[PDB]
């Protein structure tokens, strides 16, 4: 996998170039925002169980056919598998947010997932909705706007981090379309 | 590519875990050490031409036998490939300093090197002389601060040990 | 035991590698974050008895059905074991705060807990109530500084998620 | 494996005790000396190939019977295996020094080694000498007293770290007796 | 799906064998026991409405805390899902009695249950109370004959043990 | 795999329905015919070696090109493989007849078999003939009409069981077409 | 040893399961079919010497080439071993009839037989003749009841197919 | 493994003897008591979770040292392992009771267990007590004398089955001495 | 297909090696022994008709029981298949002698043979009699030279051992 | 794999024919040329390292883009992989030349290689050039016309062997097109 | 130890086979080629001291930088070890020539050599020079016959390629 | 494994010596007797099935207790295992004779065999007799003195080869004592 720094290294290498002043400055800013990034990750991990269960339950309450006879969340075995998948995706999203790069998520989670779901009969529109709810959830916790649970951090702005996190959930959705 | 974060993420992934306290704390260390190694990266990026020329010149001053028929520096074009190789390695050292780990060197410089150098009659001692000279020529505070120097020298020693 | 250093050493060992730059950098993270978590560890060491009593009182106030016949709090000795368990977990949190990782909780508190609590009719919601209350009762700067509080709460949330 | 902190945790746990006060003071001092410890580790790893080849060659120059026919370093295969073991032991010693605790070295390297060497016919007195030479070497680099190669660190005293590193080499020798 | 015949066929298949004497004899046992369990199945199919309503009513009479804010029965719609779950399980019990083995419960009711109930704050003791009540409420000869009762109670005990 | 009873359970589950009087009556009849089904299975298993060898030999005597140079039963190795396959199919047919359901045969034997045979060059028309001869064979033994070997059972009618067995052989043929 | 109960127990054990409904039902099959097979076992115990003599006589009447030089019956001691082997198999059939499974034949008579008979020039057709004759010589109700005869013949056919 | 019938077969085989007459009479009586044996097994399996948790908790309430730091049931991981072993032993006892023979229990559970427990530091006197409590419990359920839960069976006497079940628990304890 | 060269090449390939001295030397042995075995091949190719007829005639003279109802030679068409089988084997022996190893027999004659002959009631002693007769009928110098005879007899013995 | 002799056996078997005078004569000639074939193999193996390194280096000096940024021989890891592949192909070519048949080369090396290279992005025209240079190289050593290194063999003609070797390199090229 | 016979026996053993025709034929290759290689072995045994001195002299004449400070020939004892190593290899070649295979070189000279020579700063080109010179210095019929020379040179080339 | 030549190499290596002169003379004589050795091996392999079945049957006819109930050749499975072991031992003896050295036999067959036989209850005196009968048999075939089957070889003397073959059977017996 790559992180924000090794990603810049891959670009420099494509040009047989050294990384110096110009390119180094954006990375120093990334470092300066490091404490916030750590808080953003802690905001998701600290609420992982809640994010997943709320998203799968929301997917279901908006489409009750999923828990009807022959729905793909019907039986405890399928419901448990779906909750597990929700957690897997969230876990890889937190990896991406800690690394500052999507490669761990794309390579180890999203690659092949659409094909897996098509072969199993897992309904993709419903999965995309579960992912969307987790996105709303995770972003609210990063921004400290969650309705029922707050997180105390030093006062400031995490909009870029919330957008970056959102983008990783959007890549999950895009990989299934 | 091995760095502070990819190592803790690979361990978390193997155990099916979310990032936890020791993982975040590891990344904090990366934040602390960054100023020293990025100083070193920046100096190397600005100064690589003269560093590479000195290192190559030193190889052939130490081992003039390389210029004799049947050896690795026996044409102008092979002598240039040697300086090129030194440039490649210094670039990989710049990348290690930016990433804060050995990944760039491991993957793009060291893996397969012994096999290639054996096949092409490229003595490893020539490369070692280049890096040893480079390591010992550098000084603080003139070229960089003392902790930047420690970082720079650590990756040179790392490649020296991989070749010896 | 999972900590900053045991994670980087287990990864180096699996690869047959000496400690390198990113391993040392990870351990520097230890040195930066230690003040916040050792402050939390010390405050908890000093105040654990009062914290445990508050948490246990909250459990039985929230879930008085636990004191009725056939349930987990239906004798004085069983109630006392509840408060004892809360103390065990807080002690393991003290240990995680000292170590800088989840290892003590993982090995000594979480592993096997679901099987034990199922066998013994111990509702996990009772434990979650104890930890949620403790997490939200604490405040900075009254009980500890802001970063110490972040550390304290992280391990409480870690346990909550392990029982959820 | 354990580190210096988890070693303290194991002792406190045997007493059902929390860590505060006096226990913490020693650990806070461990943290305060952390930069020196990182330099100590860097001292050895930076010279790894030199420590091992010099120790094995030294063992041999003091006992040239080892390279006669029927000596245990006779043939390139045996010499390679011996150099490998030198490197393995040094590697685990550096792990122990980074962790501030011998458990990684005892559990993953030293446990069973005497019996392995006895079963193979590896001469233990010779192995102990190779370990002793690496000790002298590693300690010299930590203290910056090596005759042919210096290391620049901020001025100060690393006597405690040098003794601790020495103690780990001593454990390896004790494990073989 | 586990039954008398699928278990002997899976063992035969693993050993590359045709069905042999012990396999046929096993299926004869299935023939003997069928009258008792199909009697039980039929009674449950005819009477499930009242059985399910009694069981659900008993859950909430035993554990009125479930109706309080933040708990599993804190809306009418969640209370209904509880009765629904009981209905699902009674249907799976009907299927086990028809098949003559635990397959339907194992696959469609028990597998993943602990994970789901943990995630959704659904206390296992509530489900256990439903089944224990159902088991002990039934009697022979009024509701079914004594061997049918043994069969009915065996699958209830089976689910009770899977949840406790 | 499914049996006759779990098959009815799968249908009821698709309707979120309990199995009662109506649906239970056909299954009670299945139970009442149980002893006959056991005899039908014993009739095939007791003659397994004869059924297979006669069918493969018949396939060959009707198409001698199979044992000519480059025929797919040419060499003892291929002849042995074909006899083995004959036995495998027969074995799964007896499983189906004991279970009262084709799923074990479809899932564990017939799924992928056409593709396997096409990849190997196993001639499918010839395989279908081997299966047809085994069908004639197996059905005669069930009905006690085999020319050279009789089976003593209580007097009665096994026409439905013989038809059911025949249908499993027909499914083998259909899966290859 | 393969029987009704050892097959269901080996399957439960491989799954880490207590005995459940379908295992108990299988064992009831034992109880239903035992009368027929124990009748066959008893008749065979009482009549084995006469049955064995008839079968061995038939072998050497069918295949008199066995008594010629270089063949399996070319000494009195070798002929006697033939009749002995027939007795061994009938004794193993008695055991299968008692156990309700093929286990005794599988383990003590069939496993390794093809290798032994090849090494010792013992034609399998000679054994098949002995068992086919025995199978078709018996009749009900003269020698045993109809279902006892079905059991007796099933194990004889089992052996015939194992040697075919 | 052996069952009651194959145990008889092994004895007869040692004598090169057929089973008839007197040997058969005992076995016919075994079959006649078969329904009671099925009920005996049902008695234990139906109460499995209760037998195990009560026995392990009982062992502990009589020796609370087991849950002090450095007791062998200290930490959830150890308590879980001990509850698991309780269940394993009970499971093999039910196998032995269904089979009417101890071989499954001796061969698959008890063989090597003393040495395992000695190597791990598992306190054997405590393990023996846990086994003794499960014995009392299981026997009570077989006899329908359990204080808090009854089982309805046809009236009669299961003394021999209760002693036999008890003998299997006794074998487990003997195996650890 | 097993021969001198394919055996040394398969060993070289498994070890990732180029052919080396012992491999070439092995192939030299093949060159030395070729005259004897190719002499044998050529004699067999020229004389197979009479060899096959003698062998088949000997089978049925030794075992006239084969012509009786229910046995392997009980029709003219089955008798012809027997002579055909002998012809197949003699052809495979010709191929072994040409290749200088057992490959052709192993792959096309021996593999699966015991299974086929068991299934079709084809006694292995009949085949053995054919080959034993063929082996002992041949003589040097009349039919071939002595080393050619050793080669011819070695493959006959090889098939005899595979069937006995 | 097949050799020159088993190849003739496969042809005879397709005709249900014995190998005799006519067909045997070409094979006797093969045997008579055996010593030369052994020399031809020794000529390649004795120069294996030189053949491979010269061919890969020649491929590169004729297409320097291969060692530019993102070229498929860029980085020591890729250069080492390519050298390894050069050696693998040469090794299988020597196998073919020793056996007198291409089957070992086709079956164990060339089958699937084009697909492998297409999936990896290994540039096939460049691989085909490496193979062509090895062909020139190997053939010169067989014919003793190499410019810088000679091989002393008895005087004579190896043109057929050189052509046969060339054909195996040509099959490598054809399998990639 | 790799030789003609150990290679065919290891292949027979992996297949559970007796030695067969192609194994015996391989060993005949031994008998044909032995004269050439034992002649080379004997000449080398008689002349090894002079051959080793020539080769070592050539190494230090080609690469006089080896005698300078920090290099492999910078003491009298290190120079003496060089000549000793050349003698070790020639002795292993004598052994390969006796055995008829690469085994002695593989196990006692080549395995681990690259790791040793890297650790000890021993340039492989120095060894290659020694063997190339020796290979090309020898001639037939002066030093040995033509085929003996082919054998001698093959093992020298074998070593050259192992160090290249 | 070693052969006769590599055995000489190992002795020379212990002395750091080259092989010439007197060492070579014995080895040249070994080569000169090579054709006889090939015939000796052919003698045994050609009669393998006969040697083994006669030896095991002989062991049994001299000790018929072996085939009584509770004898170690009782049941077809045991008899098959014993015949298999006979064949294994004979196979390794033929390997040793082809190689001219016992190492293959000692290392791959005889090492651990006594302990295996002791652990299984295999009667070692009976096994030693079976080995002795195979010895008599194999030696007779080598010398061409077998009563029922002759082998045509060029006239001469194979006494040394017969003793050597005998010595290998003797090693097997010694290994079991």
């Amino acid at each position: 996998m790559l992180d924000a720094f090794s990603k810049a290294v891959v670009s420099a290498d494509q040009k047989t170039g050294y990384i110096g002043g110009a390119e180094l400055a954006a990375l120093k800013t990334y470092i300066a925002n490091g404490n916030k990034r750590l808080d953003a990750v802690n905001a998701i991990t600290s609420n992982a169980s809640c994010i997943v269960s709320d998203a799968v339950s929301g997917m279901i309450c908006e489409n009750p056919g999923l828990i009807s006879a022959g729905g793909n969340c019907y039986t405890n075995r399928r419901m448990a598998a779906c909750l597990r998948d929700g957690e897997i995706v969230l876990r890889y999203v937190t990896y991406a947010l800690l690394a500052g790069d999507a490669s761990v998520l794309e390579d180890r989670c999203l690659n092949g997932l659409k094909e897996t779901y098509m072969a199993l009969g897992v309904p993709i529109p419903s999965a995309i909705r579960a992912v969307s709810i987790m996105k709303a959830s995770a972003v609210a916790f990063i921004n400290n706007t969650a309705s029922k649970r707050k997180i105390e951090t030093p006062q400031g702005d995490c909009a870029a981090l919330a957008s970056e996190a959102g983008s990783y959930f959007d890549m999950a959705a895009s990989a299934l379309r | 590519m091995k760095s502070v974060v990819t190592t803790v993420l690979a361990a978390a992934d193997a155990a099916g875990r979310f990032p936890s306290g020791s993982d975040l704390e590891s990344v904090q260390g990366n934040i602390q050490r960054s100023a020293a190694r990025l100083e070193a990266a920046e100096k190397l990026a600005a100064g690589h031409a003269a560093v590479v020329k000195e290192a190559g010149d030193v190889v052939f001053k130490k081992y003039p036998y390389l210029k004799t028929a049947g050896e690795a520096g026996d044409s102008a074009e092979k002598v240039a490939k040697c300086y090129r190789d030194i440039d490649h390695y210094m670039r990989l050292i710049n990348y290690c300093l930016v990433v804060g780990g050995t990944g760039p060197l491991d993957e793009w410089g060291i893996s397969g090197a012994r096999e290639v150098y054996r096949a092409l009659n490229l003595p490893t001692a020539a490369y070692v002389a280049a890096f040893q000279y480079t390591r010992d020529r550098a000084c603080a505070p003139r070229d960089m601060g003392p902790q930047a120097l420690t970082e720079f020298r650590s990756y040179l020693d790392y490649v020296i040990n991989a070749l010896s």
